[PDB]
């Protein structure tokens, strides 16, 4: 996953 | 395959701006294998005299 | 006396105290090393000395342990590496306590201990260094000061290392740096730092981001950094965010859509030109990436496999929101600006022409309003703007149905060649030579002919930024009437063209050009003699009495230059001097390539003393040399057998030019005249030979020339046995050895910087094997019987080409070749080849390989040693 | 907190  | 050149990019990219990137060395090293390249026909074009194919 | 005040007396500005103390320094640094070392570690670190003092005495220590020569930085650590484990513990231990006992924010001791750690990190003699480091950033009891030094010492010390012995310890470097690169840290000097050392530690990271969770948590970290207010640290975030997509593609999948096409399209909007600027760069790097794949997505479907690796359409898929800001951005012209200075503005015009280059037809519908509503517009940014953005787009899509907008496009561009402004006359010659080189019919069309010549004659006048941009023009123009003018008529040369009406006065107005005194300015001298070669080397039949008045003029500057060489005096003389040379030289070689023997034969006693004079006279300087040595091969190859008369004076010269090893391209050029002489003089060439043979067994005897001077002397041995026949048998023997040593010779498959030299040298020897047999084989309808001298090498012969046969990898050249030789040992001798060549399965799968290949002289020449083989197996 | 490492 990825949360920017 | 391999890997083309990259160098600093101000300088990397300005020679592809205008007509920038031709200054004498490379117009010289264009003089160069043209050159090599016409003595390369001359040889392969006077050796099939001796054998006649 | 305390060093302390040796280095304040030596940052002082007095020289009456600077020298002595400077010499009291080094005769300190003489005297004893380490003990110098030693105090200057005790200077260093005590917080309670001077700051003036801790730097000056750092600066020792800097200069001590690195250098940019890097034999002088490899001895330099040798020096380092031959001192005692304690005293190099003591200074490490001083050096590494000295991190965070500075005020001050630059700092020697990070640079310190950069090169104390790159001078004996490849042989582990401070394991604790490292976990030291790595402590010192991840310690949470603040210390700004050490944190951000210790991170400068990172990443001083990840771009010095040879990156193979940091593989090893890249997993604890790489949590130290994303640790003080994250978003809670306070300062932003922290963060400045490591950002800077993220850009450097990336190379050798590729087993930390092939990882999945390690890889998203560096994209997400540095996706933070773009958002900083500092500004150099969204700088510093941009600049290492075009790094990573320029190494790591196939990755960015899953980024590059919700994250960093939002991140470079708000960059490439800033007004700072900073920010902007890698906004362009990274969309640059994205069409250099795009195109690469689509060539090898091409050649491997050609032979029907999938390729490596597929492409994603990035550049494709953004063009409707890139093109709009790129349009814009060509706006951003100052009123005063320089030529060299890059600027978002200057950008914006090569991220164009490559975005035009890799998609290719689609680019058109989204720049055409542009130039359309900005052609005419009462502002000469918008219009200088709307001419380069027009002719950017040329290269790209298809020219058939990119042909009808130039045509009409045309009488646009003749009036806008003549504006008020400088800058907007220059972007109008520069498309004008554009559509010349790629749409060359369209140019030629006799209704807009006459004014576009009219309009490029006026302009040769001019600023000397935009005659320089005229005579692109010029010699494009050149080649695509005299092409259009070959394909009708017939078979030798064209008769009469577009420009033979006007070819005088062309031709006088660059001579014109050649001599303005203000010529140094944007190559304006170079690009015209350029464009004179041009001209001259693509001129009809009709234009003939032109071209013996330029042999004339040519002539006379070259005899003028000759007494110019005693009024230098400076440098900038010299660098301008050798280049006039070197054009005029060129010029002569395209001069003599074009003119009529019989008027050849005229000029050539001034031509060769001329030469013989600016080789004499000059000291060396390498470029003229070569130059005057190639002029004399293109002299020689148009004088033919006349060329003798004034051998006995160049004798000498060739000779320096063989004997001189030193620099290789002037030996080159020696062997290359060397083959195009005994080529042309055939069997007169007998009483020069052995100095020639002597000196090419001298270069072939050392073992540090270069090494691509090598293939050619065996080629060379090949034309000489071919002129000179029957002679030959005195050298054939040694000849023969060399040949046998130079069989025998093999190198590693591991590089392709090797196998290419390989396969040259292979084709160098198959090359002289050809030359020996034909040369002994005689010109009589019947074989001589001096070829059965080589008669005991046959089977040697055969085993080298069984050898090259084995091999799986080939350069096509070397099976052309070797069917050659084959084809030449089929006719050199009797039917006991047979029984040889039978044995053999893998030059019979070689005489079929050359025949499918696609390039034609393999073909033909592979026939003619089959049908010679098929020709003798017949005859039982 | 230091949080992550490589390894
Ligand atoms: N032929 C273009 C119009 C155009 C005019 C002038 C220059 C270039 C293009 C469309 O319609």
């Amino acid at each position: 996953a990825f949360s920017f | 395959m391999s890997t083309n050149e990259n160098a600093n990019t101000p300088a990397a990219r300005l020679h592809r701006f205008k007509n920038k990137g031709k200054d004498s060395t490379e117009m010289r090293r264009r003089r160069i294998e043209v050159n090599v390249e016409l003595r390369k026909a001359k040889k392969d074009d006077q050796m099939l005299k001796r054998r006649n194919v | 006396m305390e060093l302390i005040t040796i280095l304040e007396k030596t940052v002082s500005p007095d020289r009456l105290e600077l020298e002595a103390a400077q010499k009291f320094l080094e005769r300190a640094a003489v005297e004893n090393l380490p003990t110098f070392l030693v105090e200057l570690s005790r200077v260093l670190a005590n917080p309670g000395n001077s700051q003036v003092a801790r730097v000056a005495a750092g600066l020792q220590i800097k200069n001590s342990l690195t250098s940019k020569d890097p034999d002088i930085k490899a001895q330099y650590q040798q020096r380092w590496l031959a001192i005692d484990a304690n005293a190099r513990r003591e200074v490490k231990n001083y050096v590494l306590h000295t991190l965070g006992t500075e005020t001050y924010r630059p700092s020697s001791a990070s640079q310190c201990v950069a090169g104390i750690a790159c001078a004996e990190i490849p042989v582990n003699q401070w394991p604790e260094l490292i976990p030291q480091l790595v402590a010192n950033v991840t310690n949470p009891n603040s210390t700004e000061h050490m944190k951000e030094s210790t991170l400068e010492a990172i990443g001083y010390i990840c771009q010095d290392i040879d990156p193979e012995q940091l593989q090893d310890k890249s997993n604890e470097i790489l949590t130290a740096i994303i640790q003080g690169m994250r978003k809670e840290e306070p300062s932003n000097n922290v963060k400045l730092a490591a950002t800077n050392a993220l850009l450097n530690s990336l190379e050798f990271t590729k087993a930390n981001f092939d990882k999945e969770s390690e890889r998203h948590f560096i994209m997400q970290v540095v996706c933070e950094a773009t958002q900083c207010p500092d500004t150099r640290v969204r700088v510093a975030a941009l600049q290492n965010l075009v790094k990573i997509m320029s190494l790591y593609y196939q990755y960015m999948e899953t980024y590059m859509g919700p994250a960093l096409f939002a991140i470079t399209i708000e960059a490439m909007k800033s007004d700072i030109d900073e920010v902007a600027l890698q906004g362009i760069e990274f969309w640059s790097n994205v069409c250099d990436e795009e195109m690469d794949l689509a060539i090898e997505a091409s050649e491997a479907a050609e032979q029907g496999r999938p390729p490596e690796h597929t492409s994603k359409f990035y550049a494709k898929g953004a063009l409707q929101y890139l093109v709009p800001i790129l349009t814009q951005t060509l706006t951003k012209q100052d009123e005063n600006d320089d030529d060299d200075d890059w600027n978002p503005c200057k950008a914006a015009g090569v991220c164009l022409m490559l975005l035009a280059t890799c998609c290719e037809d689609d680019i058109v519908p989204h720049v055409l309003p542009f130039i359309k509503e900005h052609i005419k517009n009462p502002d000469w940014r918008y219009r200088d703007a709307a001419v380069m953005a027009f002719g950017c787009i040329l290269e790209g899509p298809e020219p058939s149905q990119l042909k009808p907008l130039v045509i009409q496009a045309m009488p646009t561009l003749i009036e806008l060649m003549k504006d008020p402004s400088v800058v907007v006359r220059d972007t109008a010659a520069w498309t004008v030579g554009r559509i010349c080189e790629l749409l060359p019919e369209a140019a030629i069309n006799d209704v807009y002919l006459a004014p576009l010549l009219q309009c490029l004659i006026e302009g040769l006048s001019a600023e000397p930024r935009v005659a320089s941009n005229v005579c692109w023009a010029f010699s494009s123009l050149a080649e695509a009437a005299y092409e259009a003018a070959d394909v009708a008529d017939d078979q030798e040369e064209p008769a009469t063209y577009c420009l033979s009406s006007s070819f005088e006065l062309i031709v006088q107005k660059l001579l014109e050009t050649t001599d303005r005194p203000d010529g140094h300015q944007n190559n304006l001298r170079s690009s015209a003699y350029e464009s004179l070669m041009e001209i001259v080397k693509n001129s009809a039949k009709d234009c003939y009495p032109a071209v013996q008045k330029t042999t004339l003029v040519i002539m006379e500057r070259l005899q003028q230059v000759l007494q110019m060489e005693s009024h230098i005096q400076s440098t900038s003389d010299r660098i301008q001097f050798n280049d006039l040379q070197s054009l005029l030289c060129a010029t002569l070689q395209n001069v003599l390539r074009k003119v009529q023997h019989q008027d050849a034969l005229q000029i050539s006693d001034v031509v060769m003393a001329s030469l013989l004079r600016m080789f004499q006279s000059t000291a060396g300087s390498g470029g003229v040399q070569e130059d005057a040595l190639m002029a004399v091969s293109t002299l020689v190859e148009v004088l033919g057998g006349e060329f003798l008369k004034y051998m006995e004076a160049f004798k000498p010269f060739l000779g320096i030019g063989l004997k001189n090893y030193a620099e290789y391209q002037v030996c080159l050029a020696a062997v290359g005249l060397v083959g195009d002489l005994c080529r042309a003089l055939q069997s007169n060439i007998i009483p020069f030979c052995d100095e020639v043979m002597q000196l090419l067994l001298e270069n072939l005897g050392n073992e540090n020339v270069h090494r691509s001077v090598k293939p050619q002397i065996l080629s060379v041995f090949g034309d000489i046995a071919l002129a000179i026949g029957g002679e030959f048998k005195k050298y054939l023997e040694v000849v023969l050895n060399t040949l046998q040593q130079a069989s025998q010779a093999q190198v590693d498959k591991s590089d392709y910087d090797m196998v290419d030299y390989l396969n040259e040298l292979r084709e160098s020897c198959l090359e002289a094997y050809t030359g020996i047999v034909q040369g002994l084989k005689g010109d009589q309808e019947n074989v001589h019987p001096d070829v059965m001298l080589v008669q005991p090498r046959v089977e040697f012969i055969l085993s080298f080409i069984d050898h090259i046969a084995g091999d799986e990898d080939h350069t096509d050249g070397v099976v052309a070749c070797a069917a050659g030789l084959i084809g030449d040992l089929c006719t050199a001798f009797g039917k006991d080849v047979l029984k040889l060549v039978e044995a053999r399965p893998m030059i019979h799968e070689l005489l079929t390989e050359g025949r499918r290949s696609k390039t034609n002289k393999a073909k033909t020449l592979a026939r003619w040693a089959t049908k010679e083989l098929r020709k003798l197996k017949n005859q039982a | 907190k230091p949080a992550f490492s490589f390894g």
